[PDB]
RNA sequence: GUAUGUCUAAAUGCUCUUAUUUACUAACAAAAU
């Protein structure tokens, strides 16, 4: 979230109900945002991954309540979007087909990657597993370096 | 970083008096500062002969000497100093004293003036 | 202008498509310590750990070696060994010096042997020549412990000095030892005369220092 | 009849921290009880004399290998006595974080007691009953005892 | 504080050194004079350092005393100095541990 | 049998894996991570950890995926990743060695570039030019805290530590040089051993100086400069010849 | 413009003295009514 500066009205109707759920998130974030003296690259990456997951989760919760459950007013949702709470682009992506389970947006920036493609997470476990079986080796990848996303795919 | 530097950085806890005291405590232990024959750069006013190898070190020739305090002062409250030198060729310790009665120097078992 | 990378068949992989990136003046070559383009390939897409080129193309050419494997381009043998074989039928002296190594690298002579390996004529001839040329218990009475251990295992801590020639095997089990005896180079418990003498001599030698 | 939870923390049970006496802004002595958490090369010490005030002071850990002191005791004027294996004692100033002194006590036997509010000297004791002030020895080592504390 | 020595023994530097000694245990056994009477050094590490320093000194002495003007009296003097150094070293190899 | 012995490892947990440097100098240089403005301190300090491999060795995240290279940290005995480590945790067996024997010229069993020239002190990660399986052991006086031991005992200790770590070819303690030469079958194994035993105490729990093993300086484990005395040389030559023969056979 | 170079194996607190400095550096610059 951003800081309130009397720009937007404090909150629409149903914020008081959801606020305590997404205020747990804030605590988690706070725990995350600090020097965990990781002393090690992988460990360091893990905290970032965790943070990313947390970010995703809040958005999902919001998204779930507004679209799937539909228990929150449109206005409130809009307000949330305007604030830093939800991710707008991510939500949009989710709403689109084939991107519903989506760890993060930068796992589908095809420009970013060295090989002109999407993140592996986006490959359904099924396909990778099949490939592995064909080869001889076991399941090859666990989670990507952008965000911890073991089997991000929509399956 | 620059020779005319106004203020040297101090740590956030630097009780200056305390620091000084500490330094003093670790000055008796210290190697340099707790010794005699502290170095100096000086030209030679006497223009003299090195007594061992007869090397004729002339007037105004520059040397990295050792200045040491002579405990026995001149009169009362005006100090006199031993000023060690080495001859260029042979490494014999020449030196001289500054007795200010004549406004001049005295040779000290090093060489002879001529 | 740049020459091409010299990566061997076994080095590179078993597949009909590999993607690699070139990194111009990536690293310094290990031999020469002189900037050169790193090629680094992943072999199969998903198979972990990259294969970066460790040497400059020029150096590879000189030694006639894979830029990854550091093995003969032709026979896939360590430079020493390949060169040694040739000698047997003169070897390279890489000059391990800051300045001189670079100079050596820049020279283009094919150091030593490399020429022979390069040419079908010469390598083949060498090979032919080579072919022609070819055509608890103490233990007493040199060979390595990894062989001894293997032997013991087959028969089923294992100390062995060589100056002594006195191998005190300690299975630490009465079962293992009693199986070991029945299932079967002097081997007691915790030209024989000659052997004894030799052993004694060895012991003496061990004990004088 | 009523109790409340004031504090929960981790600590290092093997760091023996002796309770130090202290005089009030009135005229009696309060016992301060103390706990030490040694983590990430820092020492953390949660002290109290009663339920009203709980203080935690942080100090670096002077040892370069980051090994834990066996015994820690307060001395006068922010002095902190830190006993390390091999009978080595580091006096640290708890306000400056400066190392003041490093003393190696001359005893083959493990130091088992170290106290600083005895006030120019501290007292130490061997597991064999050598007692010294730091200096002089008031009692020599016996062969027939072992102590673990004092 | 020209000529470097002064700078070295300037108060700030001394303070810094002291701080280092306090926290972490950086001493410069080059910087302090080695003590005369051993057995006023309960720590082993310190003793070892001292020994090392004396060895270094001895080595230095050795390096210079084989200079070409061998008949000069400085060399002769050093010969005694060398002996003294050796003696010191020997002493430092005491049998407490 | 590391596979069926265990899965888990967790050698030294990520709470306490290491403090970063040890104070030489006055000030700490952020770019090199090394203390500056002074150099007083013998620097080599004994490892707080060690590889008790029978206990530790296990399946890893690497094993499943098909990693070649073994875990340096595991060898040292401080791999906080443990089962989620991508590098292998076991003593290099023969099969593994065989598998990575193509790459073993250019880089070690740890997947890190062997150099063209040896380090002047023979101190780390050997050259690709000279293949080697032969480790100089040194600072055994310092590694045992200046203990008055029998040379034989020392040798035995060395054997105990090193046999566990890899398939031994042959070992020699020397009184005169005050050293321990070890030779292995496989270069990779030797490398692993070196990694393990760098800065390690040779002492045991049963010894009286166990609690002050940290205060000493560890084993100085390095690469072996070939033995000059003639029998050894002859043996080496013979070995080389054999190797050559094998190569020839392979070729034809 | 505070030069430089070689050389290197891996007792504790205490206080009292000052209206100063055994101070060091000279690369920098040099005239009269
Ligand atoms: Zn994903
Ligand atoms: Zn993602
Ligand atoms: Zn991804
Ligand atoms: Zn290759
Ligand atoms: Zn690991």
């Amino acid at each position: 979230p951003r800081i309130k500066t009397r720009r937007s009205k404090p909150a629409p109707d149903g914020f008081e109900k959801i606020k305590p759920t997404l205020t747990d998130f804030e605590i988690q974030l706070r725990d995350a945002q600090k020097d965990k003296s990781s002393k090690l690259a992988a460990k360091s990456n893990e905290q970032l991954w965790e943070i990313m997951q947390l970010h995703h989760q809040r958005s999902r919760y919001i998204y779930t309540l507004y679209y799937k459950r539909k228990a929150i007013s449109k206005d409130l949702y809009d307000w949330l979007i305007k604030e830093k709470y939800a991710d707008k682009l991510l939500i949009a992506k989710w709403r689109k087909t084939g991107y519903e389970k989506l760890c993060c947006l930068r796992c589908i920036q095809k420009n970013e990657t060295n090989n002109g493609s999407t993140c592996i997470c986006r490959v359904p476990r099924a396909q990778l597993e099949e490939e592995a079986r064909k080869k001889g080796t076991q399941v090859s990848f666990h989670q990507c370096v952008h965000c911890g996303c073991r089997g991000c795919a929509s399956t | 970083s620059e020779r005319k530097a106004i203020n040297k950085y101090y740590p956030p806890d630097y009780n200056p008096l305390e620091a000084e005291k500490l330094s003093r405590k670790m000055a008796k232990k210290l190697k340099t500062m707790n010794k005699s024959h502290a170095s100096i750069r000086l030209m030679t006013p006497f223009s003299m002969r090195c007594l061992e190898c007869n090397e004729y070190i002339p007037k105004s020739r520059k040397f990295n000497g050792k200045k040491e305090l002579l405990k026995e002062k001149y009169l009362d409250s005006i100090k006199i100093y031993r000023l060690t030198i080495s001859c260029p060729r042979c490494a014999n310790s020449i030196a001289f004293r500054t007795d200010p009665g004549n406004s001049d120097y005295v040779m000290e078992v090093g060489g002879v003036r001529n | 202008n740049e020459p091409p990378p010299n990566i061997c068949e076994q080095c590179l992989g078993d597949e009909a498509n590999i993607r690699m990136t070139k990194i111009p003046q990536g690293s310094e070559c290990k031999i020469c310590t002189l900037p050169f383009t790193l090629y680094h390939f992943k072999t199969s897409k998903r198979s972990n750990n990259i294969i970066k080129t460790l040497i400059c193309v020029r150096c590879a050419t000189q030694r006639n070696i894979c830029q990854c494997c550091m093995l003969d381009s032709r026979w896939h043998i360590p430079i020493q060994l390949r060169d040694h074989l040739i000698s047997l039928v003169v070897m390279t002296e890489e000059a391990k010096n800051d300045m001189m190594k670079r100079f050596l690298s820049l020279k283009n002579v094919k150091l030593g042997g490399a020429q022979i390996t390069s040419d079908p004529s010469e390598a083949d001839n060498i090979v032919d020549k080579l072919k022609n040329i070819l055509l608890s218990f103490f233990l007493y009475n040199s060979i390595p412990e990894w062989k001894i251990t293997d032997t013991v295992s087959q028969l089923l801590s294992l100390i062995v000095n060589h100056k002594a020639k006195c191998g005190g095997l300690r299975f630490q089990s009465s079962e293992l030892g009693e199986r070991f005896v029945s299932k079967i180079f002097i081997i007691p418990w915790s030209t024989a005369e000659n052997i004894k003498l030799s052993l004694s001599l060895n012991k003496l030698i061990q004990l004088e220092l | 009849k009523n109790l409340e939870l004031l504090q929960a923390q981790n600590y290092s049970r093997n760091i023996k921290t002796f309770p130090y006496k202290e005089l009030n802004k009135s005229m009696y002595y309060d016992k301060w009880v103390c706990m030490c958490r040694c983590e990430d090369g820092a020492l953390h010490f949660t002290q109290l004399k009663d339920s009203k005030t709980i203080t935690t002071i942080t100090t670096p850990n002077p040892r370069t290998g980051g090994e834990h002191p066996a015994i820690i005791s307060r001395g006068p004027c922010n002095r902190l006595l830190l006993l390390y294996p091999g009978n080595q004692i580091t006096i640290l100033d708890s306000k400056t974080n400066k190392v003041l002194r490093e003393i190696e006590v001359d005893s083959a036997n493990e130091i088992i007691y170290m106290y600083g509010h005895n006030t120019e000297y501290f007292i130490w004791a061997d597991n064999r009953g050598t007692i010294g002030f730091q200096q002089y020895i008031v009692h020599s080592a016996k062969s027939d005892v072992e102590y673990s504390s004092g | 504080m020209s000529r470097n020595v002064d700078k070295a023994n300037s108060v700030l530097v001394r303070f810094q050194e002291q701080q280092a000694e306090s926290a972490g245990g950086y001493k410069d056994y080059s910087r302090y004079q080695r003590p005369r009477n051993v057995s006023k050094v309960k720590s082993i590490k310190e003793a070892n350092e001292w020994k090392r320093q004396v060895s270094k000194e001895i080595k230095q002495k050795s390096t210079r005393i084989y200079d070409p003007s061998l008949n000069e009296m400085q060399i002769a003097e050093l010969n005694d100095e060398l002996n003294n150094l050796f003696k010191e070293w020997k002493r430092w190899q005491w049998h407490i541990d | 049998s590391w596979r069926d012995k265990s899965a888990k490892v967790q050698v030294k947990e990520s709470e306490l894996p290491s403090s970063i440097p040890a104070q030489t100098g006055l000030t700490f240089n952020i770019w090199y991570n090394k203390w500056s403005q002074g150099f007083a301190g013998n620097t080599r300090f004994v490892s707080p950890f060690a590889l008790q491999p029978q206990l530790h060795s296990g399946k890893t995240r690497g094993d499943n995926d098909g990693q070649l290279f073994f875990c340096l940290f595991f060898a040292k005995g401080m791999c906080c990743l443990g089962p989620k480590c991508e590098y292998l945790h076991h003593i290099p067996d023969e099969e593994d060695i065989g598998k990575l024997a193509l790459r073993t010229e250019v880089l070690d069993c740890f997947g890190r570039e062997k150099f063209a020239d040896y380090r002047e002190d023979m101190g780390g990660i050997g050259s690709f030019r000279k293949k080697n399986k032969t480790l100089y052991v040194g600072g055994i006086d310092g590694a045992l805290n200046s203990k008055h031991l029998k040379p034989a005992q020392i040798e035995s200790r060395i054997r105990f530590v090193f046999s566990r770590l890899g398939d031994i070819d042959r070992i020699r303690y020397v009184e005169s040089k005050n050293c321990g030469f070890v030779k292995f079958k496989y270069q990779a194994n030797a490398e692993f051993a070196k990694e393990a035993m760098s800065n390690q105490t040779l002492l045991l729990p049963s010894d009286k100086e166990w609690d002050d093993r940290r205060e000493g300086t560890g084993l100085l484990v390095k690469w072996a400069n070939e033995d000059p005395d003639p029998a050894a040389q002859k043996r080496l030559q013979e070995e080389l010849k054999l190797e050559s023969l094998n190569m020839m056979v392979h070729l034809i």
